[PDB]
């Protein structure tokens, strides 16, 4: 449940301890960016057409 | 005396360097940080010691031309990366 | 005791009792005693008081340098055996005193924070910025000398 | 805004002309209401300068040398990368809302609809020119830097 | 101590109109002169100046003239057209600093306790600031043992009033590259600050070369102070170093990367969006 830091180590009977940024918050903005923008890429190819 | 890129001693040497043992050379380089001769940190686990600075001391004629090549070395590696800052980047800023 | 209390060196509490302890405990006829350290329960207190400072004091200056001391040979430093200080060191960091992690498995004592990448570069940034303005300094020294002997 | 005068007699033409240097100012309405070339003549303003003052009108926009090779604080670097993209998503998102019209509106509605109404093209455009700038900016010190000095 | 020296346009251009004037007067090869302005809690405010009659010996660097009688008229004056503004300290246009400064500011030091000297080159072979301030001390040594007096550097600046900037900004049609982005950030520095620590790293191997050729004797603080600045060189082979360098190059490389297929698209938007229209216009006309 996530209450604190860490995990265990059966058989040696240990328990380490540290310290985690899970996440950067610069990497999934871009990766949301990467997305929107296929959808605009979509978006122009469905407005390629009136080309033909 | 130690190259400034290694710089990393240990308490043996401290030991056989000073007539002390092993076991009091720590107390040695505590004071010798607490006064303010070096910077630096000790590292027990390993029984060695990182020395970050040392006191200046004066230097003689000899010294003196080892720091003046040490400076040319360094006017010649400046200029050769201005140069190649300046020629790479003409074009735009003519 | 002022002056071994400001200064930044260990001192052992069998030096501090074997010359003060006289001094300050039972008193003297020429210098008179205080009831800080009398015979009364509170002196009891008093005195673990005076040890807990000596030995927290001892923490500290080994934590501003040694970035990592074996727990024995901490303990025989601080003359504790070893479980009473570890327990000591695990209060104290519990307490916000100070920052250590003790490796109980290798018997370690790392009193040195993480090094994030972004405080590495902070500190070459700061590395060089220094060294910049002791160029200039050093070349306006040089100036000065040059104009104090050169006009001769 | 400046202007150099002078005063016409009661007497005919107040100044004689051997050049085009007199007629390429076209003056204002206002000085014209107010008098000009009827009691008073202009003159021609030339603000030469020698090579001393040249040299130092170019001097005062410099900043020091060290200011060329500092570089920023990593983190605020960082904060203000990640604001920056934080805001292209949201800009992204609409960017592909808007494309959809363009084929759906009048060609006069166009003209207004960008009145009161973000544009995510020109914001975008400002901000990826923003971006890229900084960092490569940043990324030459970085790198010039570690080369420099030893 | 002062935080920051702040000189601005006018007094620049005003030292230089002095030294042309002068040396229109000819022979002579520097110029002397007040300073005007007030504080701001140590960060100074320079506004203003004027002259102030002087001659030397050039010869001999004990001999020398300056008129405090026209300093204390000319005070009188200006004071009555702006009462704002009180003596700040003195300027010279001499290049590099003399030996009579001491004497001087001793003699400026009455008008001003906290007189700040500032010497304005009208030369500059150089990359950088045209201006260099001086604050008068006490200085102590361990050995050097007498107490003389030593002029301590003080950062200084230029700033400007929108009067001065829009005065400026209109004499300055003679050359302009704004180039706000990358040009700008490119030559206004790497090059620029390369070239000025090259400049800086010259003068200190030619100091070096005199001592060592025994032209100069030895200063021990100078030795001192360089063993300190090459005690401060980095080193780049730790692999800790390494990694967080290739670390922060990374994150900027994609953020860059992001912001290119950005404009790849807008601008592919742009062609379709002018063939549509050339399509159309085609079409029309057929």
């Amino acid at each position: 449940d996530k209450k604190f830091h860490g995990i265990l180590d059966q058989g040696e009977g240990v328990l380490i301890i540290f310290d985690e940024p899970p996440v950067d918050k610069t990497y999934e903005a871009a990766l949301e960016t990467i997305q929107n923008m296929s959808k605009v890429v979509d978006s122009l190819y469905n407005k390629a057409k009136k080309l033909t | 005396t130690r190259p400034a890129n290694h710089r990393q001693l240990t308490f043996e040497e401290i030991a056989k360097s000073a007539k002390i043992t092993v076991n009091e050379v720590e107390l040695l380089v505590m004071k010798a940080l607490s006064v303010g001769l070096v910077k630096g940190s000790i590292d027990e686990v390993d029984k060695r010691v990182h020395m970050t600075w040392v006191q200046p001391r004066v230097l003689d004629l000899q010294q003196i031309k080892g720091m003046k090549d040490r400076l040319e070395f360094w006017c010649t590696d400046v200029k050769s990366m201005e140069m190649l800052v300046e020629h790479q980047a003409h074009d735009i800023l003519t | 005791l002022l002056k071994l209390f400001t200064t930044m060196e260990l001192m052992r509490w069998s030096t501090l009792v074997e010359d003060y302890g006289m001094e300050l405990r039972k008193g003297s006829l020429e210098s008179p005693a205080t009831d800080v350290f009398g015979s009364t329960e509170e002196g009891e207190k008093r005195w673990k008081d005076l040890k807990n400072r000596v030995v927290e004091h001892n923490i500290r200056i080994m934590a501003k340098y040694y970035t990592r001391i074996t727990m024995k040979r901490m303990a025989q430093l601080l003359d504790l055996s070893v479980d009473e200080s570890e327990a000591f060191l695990s209060n104290l960091v519990v307490n916000k005193t100070i920052f250590a992690k003790v490796d109980r498995l290798a018997g370690i004592i790392n009193f040195q924070r993480p090094k994030d990448p972004n405080n590495l570069l902070n500190d070459w940034s700061q590395k060089l910025n220094s060294l910049m303005s002791l160029v200039n300094k050093t070349t306006h020294l040089i100036a000065k000398e040059e104009m104090i002997h050169n006009l001769q | 805004v400046i202007d150099a005068f002078r005063l016409i007699n009661a007497n005919h033409e107040p100044r004689q002309t051997t050049s085009n240097l007199g007629h390429l100012n076209k003056p204002s309405i206002q000085a014209l209401i107010h008098g000009l070339n009827r009691h008073y003549y202009s003159i021609t303003i030339n603000y030469r300068k020698n090579e001393l003052e040249q040299k130092m009108l170019l001097n005062l926009h410099k900043k020091s040398w060290m200011e060329g090779l500092t570089l920023q604080d990593y983190s605020e670097h960082c904060k203000h990368n990640e604001s920056v993209v934080k805001e292209m998503l949201e800009l992204a998102k609409n960017y592909n809302k808007a494309v959809e019209e363009e084929d759906k509106m009048t060609p006069e509605q166009l003209a207004i609809k960008n009145v009161g109404k973000q544009d995510p093209k020109r914001h975008l455009e400002e901000h990826v020119d923003v971006l890229m700038t900084s960092n490569i900016v940043q990324c030459l010190a970085a790198m010039l830097d570690t080369v420099v000095f030893k | 101590a002062v935080q920051k020296v702040v000189v601005h346009p006018l007094v620049l251009l005003s030292v230089v109109d002095h030294f042309n004037r002068i040396g229109k007067v000819g022979n002579q090869k520097r110029v002397v002169g007040v300073l005007l302005g007030s504080w701001q809690k140590k960060v100074l405010d320079v506004s203003n100046s004027f002259a102030v009659p002087f001659d030397e010996d050039d010869k001999d660097d004990s001999v020398w003239f300056l008129d405090h009688d026209y300093l204390e008229n000319m005070y009188g004056m200006f004071k009555k057209v702006n009462a704002r503004e009180r003596i700040v300290g003195w300027y010279h246009t001499g290049p590099k600093l003399h030996k009579n400064d001491i004497a001087i500011n001793e003699l400026m030091k009455r008008y001003c306790p906290n007189s700040v000297l500032v010497i304005i080159d009208v030369k500059p072979k150089d990359l950088g600031l045209p201006t260099e301030a001086y604050i008068s001390v006490e200085e102590v040594h361990d050995d050097g043992t007498p107490t003389s007096k030593t002029f301590e550097h003080v950062t200084s600046e230029i700033g400007a009033e929108e009067a001065e900037e829009v005065g400026v900004e209109h004499l300055l049609r003679d050359i302009k590259d704004t180039t706000v982005g990358t040009l700008s950030q490119r030559i206004t520095n790497q090059v620029h600050g390369l070239k000025g620590l090259n400049s800086k790293l010259l003068d200190i191997r030619s100091y070096l070369e005199k001592v060592a050729t025994g032209k100069l004797p030895i200063n021990h603080q100078i030795i001192y102070q360089l063993q300190d600045v090459f005690n401060l060189l980095p080193d780049v082979s730790l692999q800790e170093f390494v990694k967080a360098f290739y670390l922060k190059t990374n994150d900027q490389m994609v953020v860059v990367y992001l912001a290119s297929l950005i404009r790849s698209v807008v601008a592919l938007h742009n062609l379709i969006n002018n063939k549509i229209a050339n399509r159309d216009a085609e079409k029309k006309e057929g």
